[PDB]
């Protein structure tokens, strides 16, 4: 009759239009209409492309990244073919963040021997975390397992960033800047030069090497290269070749630093942020008018812009192609806590119990969670799609599409929140029961 | 100020230049007669009337006029399809296409065979493998 | 011997030879040649300056017309299109004008009263409306009545057609209700109104449309019109459609008269208000008047608008500044209907009498009393015919020769309640012997 | 204060400046200006139209074709349509309109066959195209 398959008929490039105005689950459907419709749709990079960012599984500048990482774990897939079952391993995944029936696997591991902890890193299936007991924990995210304790520090271990490889480094209240291999499972660098606490540090890679940049409570940040090819000691800064330089313009203790490429940006108990370009060893700018310490800076590299938080009350994102102030936000209770940008939000925990989302953009309002009991948010982590938030005898999840607590029961029995990531399935928290510290692990296959 | 459209049938549909320039390839055309083959002149007449109702439309999602305007048999839909793209008039296009799409939305694969008259050209084995 | 004077002579000057001569001639010069007949149709300002010279158009009304003549033969040239309507213009005028020509009548069953209060022709749709609280639906190509819409909780007496069968009506109810007759029913209610709705109008701008509504409550309302089907809204404030309310006049709003965002409202209480309805806010006071003001007519063309009082007077003013600029006499009685052709300002006043004035200088052009001097209770023009109604009267004037050209073609009717015609279809609302029915007359 | 015009056919016309001026051709700007293409018979009859017409304004249906301008263009079509061309040369605006309407006047009230033998054209239309009648 006067009936036609429209899809086949069409230009590939018409049908594309097309199905680029369904929802995925029209996609899905799509797929199973027949061989045509099928060929047709797995013939398209751009359409699953289209569809991950759409869903906030990734970004249009975080991509690349994951097509290299489907490459690896699916060789002898295509691209249309690898972006496609990313995007049904991730629905699945977020359907089951999202419903209040599931209930994720929970893992428990013993933490340090000091029940605060005060860093974590996950990253590549390793879950590092540090503490005051001087200690670094490397645990395994996959099989869910303690991997191994790195001591060597002779004091509390105040930050850590791991590096790809393996490699981590760390800074303590004993001065020291140090570089661990894992696998092997020892220190392999110690730089001195430090006059007081490493309390900041952050990894930055230019024209393609790597550097350390470490800030201190002797008032400055020192630029160190990362090590690539036991431990080495340096003793002079002068004669370690793995030392860049100095940085100095902060008259107080560098609480926090943010860094991308060769731009890093740092805040002071000086109520000032420096940002510095880092191959040329210089200041670019001041950025002068928070009121009081500043503890949290982040800088948004994207957007050229930087974000700080300060006890002053106030966040303030400046401009980074001309130092300007762009923003103020505020206020009527105190910002607690290190600040985090996803791609859509920029957000803070509060001093009444709360988180809050202001647009990644133009910072409009977006969001507000209170914990019910007015409890001190000691940590929260954050994606386009899931919050995740702690304090004390709270454990948090909601789902940032709806508006809604998700979960609220899952690590009831903690009496403190120290310290939470998470990416895709898995989800670690670093915990105190009972005066006493684990980790905690929650995965959500 | 006027331009005529040909259509495949021979068919001289005089327009308003302004209007038809709705067309980026009309638009392009270059430089008072172009011709629009492969187009019948039903389709044209459409295509026209569609331009001609839209004259003072700013474009820069979803559609009202164009509506019962692109409620028509597939056949014509399809048609009307081929020529906005032709003719390069995204707003249209995006309009037929954006029809297409409410064909296929919140319906099973038995059903978008049906609408379309398309068979089930899956072996057993390549429909187990669909399923999961 | 001789020559081919058209052929040999350049274009322009055949042309300017052919709009010398009157349509006729022109014709049968068709019937000449092939080359003739091309000359004579590569032309396109021969027959606008044809349209035009026989008031079918106006210079400002011209690409509008032309719009609508592809819209409907969207195969034909241009000229070819105004040739089509010229001629098919020149053949209805023909009729209008023939004494010898009677048109084809249609009687029609009206309301269930006798008075019919309002009337609209539009689209091909005849829409009355009438104390029986009842809306009536007639097509006029197929002559018949398409539907009754019902729901008013009180006379109607207020009608606005606007484009795509969307109609709306003021009523005693106090309501303001849009319908849509496609679907035959009412589609939004719209409360808020301390008295009945006397009068109406509906204005476009920023390609956003909106009703006005006025009211024997002294102000006026603004509404939007609409882009489980009786969609009530009982809350004005709380009604999405509704914009304001325009508070001013100290008496009943019995007139309204507005485009794009400029509306001008007349009141019982002699004066009148021009408003702003992007801003919601009032624009001039036009005071002078010494009685009631029946009539109102916004000339946007012109930027001027014209009102009608029971003081007798006509009053024209500059809308650009806000002052008066002629007094009119012609009217020893309240002129009460007001219309404005391209022309023609025609008023009608209750001692019969109806004059007309040139819509530019506003010089006497013409008038006409009925015989019976009874009051002309409608009429309609355009600049070839003047269409007028009173107590057993009707009556179809040639505006060229001044003559009347029928006077009984609705012999039979008591009473003409409402008036309207376009092109070769003319429809009167009219009263015989206790019941009103609807007439439709043709002249193709 | 004099000017000449020299037709097509090689006579010298002489005739006064302003009334010459008649002719914008000629206005715009001793002194011999060229008529190209325009039987001196025709200049002559274009020259006398211009002199008889020395003190008259016009305007910029219409004003009717003067008592005397329709004498004066009592011709034979030939002469009519040289002296039209004339005026379209010459820019000279009234004596065009003139020519034109004494044409219209020519077709005014005449059927198809009345206006062919009128002018000696050819009818050329197909029996079909000429039954087409509206
Ligand atoms: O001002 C508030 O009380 C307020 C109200 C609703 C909000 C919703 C989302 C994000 C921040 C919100 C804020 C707010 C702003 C701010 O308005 O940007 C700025 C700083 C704030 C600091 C603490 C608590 C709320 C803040």
């Amino acid at each position: 009759n006067l009936k036609r398959d429209l899809i086949t008929s069409l230009p590939f490039e018409i049908s594309l239009k097309i199905f680029n105005y369904l929802q995925f689950e029209d996609i899905i459907n799509s797929l199973g209409v027949s061989q045509n419709w099928n060929k047709i749709i797995r013939k398209s990079t751009s359409l699953w492309k289209k569809l991950l960012i759409s869903e906030n599984f990734v970004s249009p500048k975080g991509f690349n990244s994951l097509n290299l990482k489907l490459s690896q774990k699916y060789p002898k897939l295509s691209q249309q073919d690898r972006l496609r079952l990313s995007f049904l391993e991730n629905i699945f995944i977020l359907k089951n963040w999202y419903n209040p029936k599931f209930v994720p696997q929970r893992t428990t591991l013993r933490g340090h021997m000091t029940s605060v902890i005060t860093c974590l890193q996950f990253e590549d299936n390793y879950v590092i975390t540090g503490a005051d007991d001087k200690m670094i924990r490397v645990y395994d995210s996959i099989n869910k397992k303690f991997l191994l304790q790195l001591s060597g520090h002779d004091g509390g271990v105040w930050a850590l960033k791991y590096a790809h490889g393996g490699i981590l480094v760390s800074g303590s209240t004993d001065r020291t800047v140090r570089v661990w291999d894992i696998k092997k499972g020892c220190c392999t660098h110690v730089f001195e030069g430090h006059n007081s606490t490493v309390r900041c540090l952050d990894i930055v890679e230019y024209k393609n090497i790597k550097y350390i940049v470490t800030g201190s409570r002797d008032n400055t940040l020192h630029v160190w290269k990362l090590p690539k090819e036991y431990p080495l000691v340096f003793h002079t800064p002068e004669e370690n070749p793995y030392f860049v330089g100095v940085l100095r313009g902060h008259m107080a203790s560098v609480r926090t630093v943010s860094g991308h490429g060769n731009i890093v940006v740092s805040g002071s108990y000086d109520n000032t942020l420096i940002v510095w370009d880092v191959a040329q060893m210089k200041c670019l700018y001041i950025l002068s008018g928070h009121t009081d310490r500043i503890y949290s800076t982040i800088y948004d590299h994207e957007r050229k812009r930087c974000i700080s938080a300060s006890m002053d009350t106030t966040i303030r994102i400046w401009d980074l192609e001309n130092g300007e102030l762009m923003y103020t936000l505020q206020g009527h209770t105190a910002l607690v806590g290190l600040l985090r940008l996803s791609d859509k939000f920029l957000v803070s925990a509060a001093a009444d119990g709360s988180i809050r989302g202001w647009d990644a953009n133009d910072y409009s309002r977006k969001f507000s969670y209170h914990h019910t009991n007015l409890s001190a948010i000691t940590t929260f982590y954050v994606s386009d799609n899931i919050l995740v938030s702690g304090s004390e005898n709270q454990f948090n999840i909601y789902n940032l599409r709806s508006g809604k607590l998700v979960h609220a029961n899952i690590l009831k029995d903690a009496d403190q929140i120290w310290s939470v990531n998470f990416k895709g399935k898995t989800l670690v928290a670093a915990v105190e029961k009972d005066g006493q510290s684990f980790l905690e692990i929650l995965d959500f296959s | 100020s006027n331009v005529v459209l040909v259509s495949g049938e021979g068919e001289r549909f005089t327009v308003d230049k302004k209007i038809a320039e709705r067309s980026l390839l009309l638009k392009n055309y270059l430089n008072i007669v172009m011709p629009v083959p492969n187009v019948r002149s039903s389709v044209l007449q459409k295509v026209i009337e569609w331009a001609e109702h839209h004259r003072d439309s700013n474009f820069p999602p979803v559609d009202s006029w164009d509506r019962e305007f692109l409620k028509v048999d597939q056949e014509m839909l399809y048609e009307i399809i081929l020529a906005a793209n032709y003719l390069n008039i995204k707003p249209l296009l995006d309009a037929g296409c954006k029809v297409v799409a409410e064909m296929i939305r919140g319906r099973s694969p038995e059903e978008i065979r049906r609408t379309f008259n398309i068979v089930n050209d899956f072996t057993p084995e390549e429909e187990a493998a669909i399923r999961r």
